[PDB]
């Protein structure tokens, strides 16, 4: 009998592919998302700014009527 | 044509060109001037009564003078 170490029954395949799935989407979608979220933030910032303008005018009314 | 070589330059020129041109077309710069004008830092000083003025109301509740009503309607 012989007791070397051959490949017992053959070994299966071994990959060597450059498998890069390319996660993400196209860049035009990235520009669309960026400009959309940016403009969303601009509109919300505009609304909050003019609300605080209203309250700032009310504080001006306080300092005007409080003075004499 | 140039979008492959120096892209940050072209993006900077595009946003610069819109930052120059874009303030011309506006339904909002008149609102900017009105809101920025209508903020009293100083005291509203009164005036002597009669140079025979059929304007400039005496009670601050009287709406004869130019009030502000475009504020509360945004």
């Amino acid at each position: 009998v012989k007791q070397d170490m051959p490949p017992v029954g053959g070994y299966g395949p071994i990959d060597y592919k450059r498998n890069l799935p390319r996660r993400g989407l196209s860049g035009y979608s990235m520009f669309a998302v960026g400009i959309g979220a940016l403009l969303f933030g601009y509109w919300s910032m505009m609304r909050w700014n003019r609300e605080r303008r209203r309250l700032q005018i009310e504080d001006f009314e306080a300092r005007i009527a409080l003075m004499p | 044509n140039v979008w492959a070589k120096e892209p940050v330059l072209v993006a900077s020129f595009a946003i610069a060109g819109l930052a120059v041109i874009l303030p011309t077309l506006s339904p909002y710069t008149k609102y900017s001037l009105m809101i920025n004008r209508a903020t009293p830092y100083n005291y509203p000083v009164p005036l002597r009564d009669d140079g025979n003025m059929p304007d400039v109301p005496s009670h601050p509740q009287d709406p004869q003078g130019p009030s502000l009503e475009w504020l509360k309607r945004l």
